[PDB]
């Protein structure tokens, strides 16, 4: 009873056109998020996903009030009556404001007239990525929110507290199949807009790849790919289907297995990590069977050494060479791989 | 009968103020919850989500909106909750939800003369429940329905299921394709976020993962490949194109298998529990070519210096299905 | 190989356009920064500029320092104001993605050589 | 004139109060045109159907006294009139249309009766039974009742020329064929009241084109391709052994494509039955093999070439006989 | 300010849930389309996508002006105002009204009360495909469009300057890939329902498909792996593991060009014109080992020739499947290739 | 201070008909235009369409908005411009926009005091490309954005891009994984229909592919797979097993690589150059295997009736010929 003309006196003069103190000064919004989900991170369209409950504050004079209440807990309805803040993502690629029941937002109006305005969000943002250490690589994923037509002049930004405890990511939602999230750096920023300057809040979610999936997808495949293309020299030099049959289908095995790791990706113009591995894998399988063709140059004869035992052929000698260099080839860039890019 | 209807129902919205829950200094609104399952429609691991088709429903009582005089329950159309109060719950699990608009927005409201209302939505959400994968394809994932006001904290609504044990009906004729819903748990609880307390309902249903499908599609062809790597130690040792080609080409047939299994399925950085039984056979198959490589340089190679081929093969004949015995043993039991 | 090689005077009553053009690799992606190093090994966060127009700047600085890229040029031009006598250090050209980034000196792993400008009050 | 009867219509009117909503209940006789079952999803269960539904009511708040004698209105009047809050309980996808306006309409009568239609489009679940794989039948049925009217409030019934199906020939039926029609009427009890629901059933038979040219072909001539190897040489053990393995990985290959055709069922379909039983066959061919060569060349069987080349198309063919005519007739 | 004047002199009353002339004729609407991008006709949904401008004009008595202009052009927000006819479209799926920057209606006002409400749609329409000639078909694709609630005795339909240049295409916007346009044709009919007769607008569209694509993916590779199949016949008899690994790859081969031919099409349930090449080809390729496994009946001699006993003939079913099958299949080439090319 | 502003902007608004062009019977409004583009997302070529995300901003003087006295600049509340006129500008290469939503409709309204108006958009559209790929994956792909006013015609509003060549920006910042922007046009025209001129504007990139991800996914393995072919010219004519194994082997290997690029890419009717060097890959992978057949078929069918001169020649020919393949082809395209 009381309320609804303390609301009705509240909106008789008031206009929600225009900024609180138009002409008299800035508007501090004390921006907050708290992250309950950080969705997962697709590599193939550089985004991610991250849903928040968008914490806004501010103070507006024309909304002071008197009554047996200190806060006003509300409906949205007021809220959509009310000037509010134009935030936009900077780096939102398709992003949705749920409104399922009702739309997600909540006005309290403290009686002093500084409203409290929490959306929930979700929030497809746009990570720029440095794939040049895939998979063993970690980058920063950042979150970007501004003013869409106040300037520094007009709106300014905070935090609600100090920066880096301000945004909160809750521990149920994880959401994360392959990264690891190493933690945030909350920030500020400006930027130079034709229109004019504007505060933009930042955040950068920091994300390490996990390389368990492609470890198990496409390492030990490959390495298990090299062992069976050197397993052929222990074979003897005169069993030349037997030999070809291997090599040439550890070179398919190869191939197969390049194109179907490649495809987990975007189509940069360089060559990842995996890709410096499949190549040097595939050339080693391929120089096996160079190796073999070299051995069948110099096979003299027809038939090998009987057990009851005319002339034979002995184990050429670059077999007994072979034998021995190719897996310490092999074991030397395991050693350089591992080390090398296991320190970035 | 119809005038007076209307002289009601235009006395009760004439002045009934919509920013304002019922009870706005007093006590906390009691909303009741109810929940009547159409279906689910899929469940993703890919997505790591399911979408829930239901009927949803919500009792509380408005003394704003109690009328006296009439019998009946009043049944109002739909447009009318636009002009009402309704608890703004949300979903927190919510990724993307819609109410069905055919042929109208699937809206009750069902006043009744003691203020009590009846609010129905007809909803098809798409909820993200996370999928431990490490007992994939034998696994009993829990996936959890958040229900939680927004704007009220729990001084100003509270939640209860209605008919805490029986509120959410329509559990058993759900007929997934995959799964079979072992249970169900209905548990009411608060939270504290940064603003408020807020009062949250939990509708939680394990789900059993019925495995027909992969001994139909992986299992057996992978013990049927296992087998058939062994039938190169009943062939003689001369034919170095027989065993040869017989375990690369069983190489191959694991090989074939992996790339769909690595298809269906998402980037876990891990061992799906799909991945130690289809690597374990991978090495079965990978020492039975190992065995020709062993005998073909003891036989050829450490021939002439002078220790059998048929002990080792023997040997192999006994030992292979008894380790591969043993194998399916220790993962049958592990997991089972 | 990645070279960033800087240009402008280090020596000054006024103000000054210290350059950094690079050349090796386009750092659009990359966010290209100018630290300071005062005599005392201490590595101090001037100002940065992101790849979509955003610059971030130390405390110390704020209000008196403006960066700004060309991004088809390929470099980075902290414009110098307000000079006191406790800006006499070194001025390096940073750029790097910045993973625990712009606030840390380990963060960035291309580097220029330096410039000390040097005022005299 | 018209203007006139529109407004003296809408002076007063209520839009949230239901006709008869002390009386009786509102009797509402639906009609509907299929125009086309679209493709049916397999996998996921449903069915595009597109209706143009029909509905007739007596709002006897809309008498009026003319010549006019009908008013046959736009889909501008629909929002200020009651409407039947009639949702469909199996749709998942119900969509209206609105290209190039609202495509509903409304037709009243000086006495009272309004008719109301508007076009819809519906994926409309259905429980397909996938035993007798691809060998099966479905009556995928569409239910509608009133959302919020009970009842005591809103009946359902139907006319006499109820379901009117087009012409058959430009619907997406691919695998399936239109065979059967069969509306009903019956009362839910939901928990919220009891509603009356009327219902339409496709009976809907199958088209045995498709899996004949993709499946059935391939996988029997390709166990007839693993039998190849027993007019070829005992001697010339690697092509034996080659035979028997890249048929091995053809089967291997096939069944993914024969488990892809389907939605990822717990049980075994009649179609991987036959799969299965293809691939245990050509296991049972290699296995032969290797026992064979052990036997002979390792150390009757030294006929278990001709033995194998008599018992292995008879068995293929007997099983042809008790799978075919008791998955097709049985 | 004058024009405001003019424009609420206009809306004076204007019920706008009244065709215009409602008692006195039957409404003439004047249609006309312009196709600007006839987009990408799905075969596995059998639909397809086009982006036209709908143009419709008809004289409202009820909105006459005697002003400054002649003509006035308006925004599109008094164009709720006003009634507009009912046009849908009979074959349409899930089709788009533009809104980007603003709904893209214009509604221009003759001072005689000659409206013309035009706006830009994207449609994806139906069209039932007979794929029996697949690929070598054409089609017929109609854009059916009549009046939802007003009957052929309340609205007709024509088009505005012929029937014929009505609906005329970009020149520059195709957006076809596998398609020729091989022009329009349109057509009025009625359909009757049982709530009336309609006045119904057709336009059919005339596609054939290209071939080429289909030839380089499916006719190609099954030509030459019957050929590769072919060339197993011109090595010796002995080598038994090198004949039988020619035939079973060519098996799988054909196989695997089978399924993966068939993936690019809806699954109709009957034989298209690439299910009868595959099917013939894989008979030829199947045939082939078959015939091998007919040699190796008669091979009687495990050792091979040498550069310098007995040996083996040349099993003169050789030579003669060497002249059959390169030349059944060229007849059978000519064959196909001159059928299907007509029809 | 504020109510003064209130009562200055109600007093804008109050006798403002939106449905007026400005100055109506009179001149066109000159609508100038400016274009911040914030990237591309995708340029797909299975859809032949590529995402444009940007921030689309018009001016125009309504002499109807003049305020007086307020020496500052009005920004307003989004909401104001359903009060306004705007211009009905769309774009026809347009599938599938948006103006953003979160957290509010990315609008702004600038009002200036001669009653200059700024109206800003964020807008992530889908253009289309009539993409020519038969130097695919070699090509230099045009990409347009048709802007263009749909009622009004010339007579009504002028569209010019504002600020001349540097109207749209943030060109530079785009860093397309496998494109490469080399130019931008700005094209104003006027397109006549049958209801009029009207006035278009057109941005439009041209896109050059990095050619880097093919060397690595598809040519180098073709390269390597078709060197492999050659080993059975180093085996003897006698190991048949071998040599056709390894022929087999080399053209199921370049299926496979076909099969796959099948899969990534569109229908086309043509053959397009990746396709080009496939089929000349095979070629002579397929030659490869002819080579042993007609070996096969001259030593022992001709026998009774030279061999190792068709290796010899064989090995200087096939490695001669492939090299001049690729000279050619690479000499063509690049
Ligand atoms: C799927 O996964 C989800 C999430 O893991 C599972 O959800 C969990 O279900 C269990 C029940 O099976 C929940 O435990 C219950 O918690 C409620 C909380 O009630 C509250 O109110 C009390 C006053 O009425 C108050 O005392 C409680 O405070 C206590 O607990 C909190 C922590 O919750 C603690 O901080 C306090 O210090 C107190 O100790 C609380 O605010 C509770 O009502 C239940 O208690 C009853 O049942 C137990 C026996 O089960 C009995 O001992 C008690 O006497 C009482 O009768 C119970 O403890 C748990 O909270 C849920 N977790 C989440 C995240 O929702 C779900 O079960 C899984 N489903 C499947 C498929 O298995
Ligand atoms: C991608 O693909 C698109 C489409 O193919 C390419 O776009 C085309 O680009 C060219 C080059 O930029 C454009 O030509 C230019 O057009 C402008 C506009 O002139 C128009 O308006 C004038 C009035 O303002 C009018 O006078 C013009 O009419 C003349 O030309 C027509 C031609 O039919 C003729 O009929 C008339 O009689 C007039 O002669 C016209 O309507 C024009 O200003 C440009 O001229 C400048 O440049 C030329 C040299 O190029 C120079 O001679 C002039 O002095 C002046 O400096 C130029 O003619 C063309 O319009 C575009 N077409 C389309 C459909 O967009 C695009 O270039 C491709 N690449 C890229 C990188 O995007
Ligand atoms: C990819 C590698 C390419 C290597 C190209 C190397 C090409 C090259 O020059 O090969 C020659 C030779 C091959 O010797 P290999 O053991 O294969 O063959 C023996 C050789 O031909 C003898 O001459 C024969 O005896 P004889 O005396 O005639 O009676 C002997 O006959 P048999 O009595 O047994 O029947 C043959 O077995 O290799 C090296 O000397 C080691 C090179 C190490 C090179 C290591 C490079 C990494
Ligand atoms: C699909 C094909 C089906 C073919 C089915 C064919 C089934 C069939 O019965 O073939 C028999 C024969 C092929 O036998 P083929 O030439 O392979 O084998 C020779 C045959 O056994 C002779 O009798 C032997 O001669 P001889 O006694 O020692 O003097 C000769 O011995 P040798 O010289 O080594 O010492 C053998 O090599 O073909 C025809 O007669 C014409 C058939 C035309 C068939 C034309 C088919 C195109």
């Amino acid at each position: 009873t009381v309320f609804t003309r303390i609301l009705d006196r509240l909106l008789d003069g008031y206009d929600n056109r225009l900024r609180p103190g138009l002409g008299e000064r800035v508007t501090e919004v004390k921006t907050d998020i708290f992250v309950t989900s950080f969705g997962p991170v697709s590599d193939h369209d550089m985004e991610y996903t991250i849903d928040v409950f968008f914490r806004q504050s501010w103070k507006d004079e024309r909304l002071k009030f008197k009554g047996p209440m200190t806060v006003l807990r509300l409906n949205n309805l007021m809220a959509s009556k009310i000037w509010t803040p134009d935030t936009f993502f900077h780096n939102g690629k398709k992003s949705v404001a749920h409104n399922m029941t009702m739309p997600n937002k909540l006005l309290r109006i403290t009686e002093d007239g500084t409203l409290l305005y929490t959306m929930r969000l979700t929030v497809r943002a746009e990570c720029p990525m440095h794939l040049e250490d895939f998979p063993m690589d970690a980058h920063a994923c950042p979150l970007k929110f501004g003013s869409y037509a106040y300037t520094r002049a007009e709106v300014v930004y905070e935090w609600t507290r100090e920066p880096a405890r301000s945004v909160v990511v809750a521990e149920d939602g994880s959401r994360l199949n392959q990264y690891d999230l190493l933690g945030q750096t909350v920030d500020s920023g400006i930027v130079q807009s034709s229109t004019g300057e504007y505060v933009v809040m930042t955040t950068h979610f920091h994300l390490k790849r996990k390389i368990g999936y492609f470890v198990i997808q496409t390492y030990l495949p490959c390495i298990m790919t090299v062992i069976l293309s050197q397993v052929s020299f222990w074979l003897n030099r005169e069993s030349v289907p037997a030999r070809t049959v291997f090599g040439v289908t550890t070179v398919l095995t190869m191939t197969t297995l390049s194109i179907s790791a490649r495809n987990s990706l975007p189509k940069v113009a360089y060559a990842t990590a995996m890709d410096w591995f499949i190549a040097v894998c595939y050339a080693f399988v391929f120089s096996a069977l160079i190796e073999f063709a070299t051995v069948n140059y110099f096979t003299k004869r027809g038939y090998a050494w009987d057990g009851k035992s005319k002339t034979f052929n002995s184990v050429s000698k670059i077999d007994r060479l072979s034998r021995i260099a190719f897996p310490l080839l092999f074991g030397i860039f395991n050693l350089v791989y591992w080390a090398t890019y296991l320190n970035r | 009968n119809m005038s007076f209807v209307k002289e009601t129902v235009d006395k009760l919205l004439k002045g009934y103020d919509i920013r304002l829950r019922p009870d706005f200094g007093g006590p906390p609104v009691c909303v009741g919850m109810n929940i009547d399952i159409a279906s689910i429609d899929m469940v993703s691991e890919v997505n790591m989500d399911y979408t829930l088709t239901m009927y949803f429903q919500q009792y509380w009582r408005d003394k704003r909106l109690a009328y006296s005089g009439i019998p009946l329950n009043l049944t109002l159309d739909n447009r009318v909750a636009d002009q009402l109060w309704v608890p703004d719950t949300y979903f927190l699990n919510d990724k993307k939800s819609f109410v069905h608009g055919v042929t109208v927005k699937n809206r009750m409201i069902r006043l009744h003369p003691d203020g009590t209302v009846l609010y129905g939505l007809r909803i098809t959400t798409t909820a993200a429940c996370m999928m431990d994968l490490r007992r994939y394809p034998l696994d009993e994932q829990n996936c959890t329905l958040e229900i939680e006001s927004y704007g009220y904290t729990t001084d100003d609504i509270e939640f209860y299921w209605r008919g805490g044990d029986k509120a959410v009906t329509g559990v058993e004729r759900i007929e997934l394709p995959q799964f079979s819903i072992v249970e169900h748990r209905l548990v009411s609880r608060n939270v504290v976020f940064a603003t408020g307390a807020y009062p949250r309902l939990s509708l939680s249903f394990r789900l059993k993962r019925n495995i027909g499908y992969f001994i139909l599609q992986t299992y057996m062809p992978s013990i049927l490949i296992t087998i058939l790597s062994w039938v190169s130690f009943w062939i003689n040792y001369d034919a170095s194109a027989a065993r040869v080609a017989l375990g690369i080409t069983t190489v191959l047939t694991m090989t074939t298998i992996n790339t769909h299994l690595r298809e269906t399925l998402p980037k876990i950085p891990y061992v799906k529990a799909i991945d130690m039984y289809l690597m374990g056979c991978f090495v079965f198959v990978f020492l039975a070519l190992l065995e020709y490589a062993f005998v073909n340089y003891i036989f050829f190679g450490r021939g002439p210096q002078r220790t059998d081929v048929n002990a080792i093969d023997r040997w192999s004949r006994i030992v292979f299905p008894f380790t591969f015995s043993l194998f399916n043993l220790v993962y049958w039991l592990y997991y089972v | 190989q990645v070279q960033l090689q800087e240009s402008g005077g280090g020596l000054v009553q006024g103000s000054l356009r210290v350059s950094c053009a690079a050349s090796g690799r386009t750092f659009t992606t990359y966010i290209m920064a100018w630290f300071r190093q005062a005599p005392g090994k201490e590595r101090e966060f001037l100002a940065a500029m992101d790849q979509g127009r955003i610059q971030y700047y130390g405390d110390s600085v704020r209000g008196r320092f403006t960066i700004s890229r060309d991004y088809a040029k390929n470099s980075v031009d902290l414009q110098l104001d307000g000079l006191r006598p406790e800006d006499t250090a070194v001025y390096y050209c940073a750029a790097g993605a910045g993973f625990w980034g712009l606030r840390t000196a380990s963060s960035y792993h291309y580097w220029g050589q330096g410039t000390q400008v040097t005022v005299s009050s | 004139d018209v203007t006139v009867i529109l407004n003296n219509l809408l002076e007063g009117y209520d839009n949230k109060l239901r006709p008869d909503i002390g009386v009786k209940p509102t009797l509402i006789h639906t009609d509907m045109y299929v125009n086309s079952i679209g493709p049916v999803n397999a996998i996921n269960m449903e069915y595009t159907i597109d209706i143009f539904f029909a509905q007739t009511w007596y709002d006897r708040r809309l008498k009026f006294n003319s010549t006019i004698k009908v008013l046959r209105l736009n889909s501008n009047m629909v929002g200020k009139i009651w409407i039947p809050d009639t949702f469909f309980r199996n749709s998942k996808k119900a969509d209206a249309h609105w290209i190039t306006t609202p495509n509903r309409m409304l037709r009243i009568w000086n006495d009272g009766r309004v008719l109301y239609t508007l076009r819809l489009t519906i994926d409309a679940e259905c429980q397909l039974q996938l035993h007798n794989f691809p060998m099966d039948e479905h009556s995928c049925p569409l239910e509608f009742s009133s959302y919020g009217y009970p009842r005591e409030e809103i009946v359902y019934q139907w006319k006499r020329s109820s379901v009117e199906v087009g012409d058959t020939r430009s619907w997406r039926l691919y695998q399936f064929s239109f065979v059967g029609l069969r509306n009903t009427t019956e009362v839910v009890k939901t928990t919220s009241g009891d509603y009356v629901v009327m219902s339409v059933y496709f009976d809907l038979s199958r088209r045995m084109g498709y899996f004949t040219i993709q499946t059935y072909i391939p996988c029997t001539l390709i166990v007839v391709l693993s039998w190849v190897s027993f007019w070829i040489n005992k001697d010339a053990v690697p092509a034996r052994t080659s035979l028997g393995i890249t048929t091995v990985l053809t089967m291997t290959t096939l069944s993914t494509i024969a488990r892809k055709s389907l939605p990822k069922v717990s049980y075994v379909t009649a179609m991987d039955l036959f799969v299965s039983v293809c691939f245990i066959f050509v296991f049972s061919a290699l296995v032969e093999y290797g026992t064979l060569h052990y036997f002979v060349s390792n150390r009757r069987i030294a006929k278990m070439d001709s033995y194998a080349r008599i018992f292995f198309p008879t068995a293929f063919c007997l099983f042809n006989l008790v799978y075919w005519v008791s998955y097709l007739y049985l």
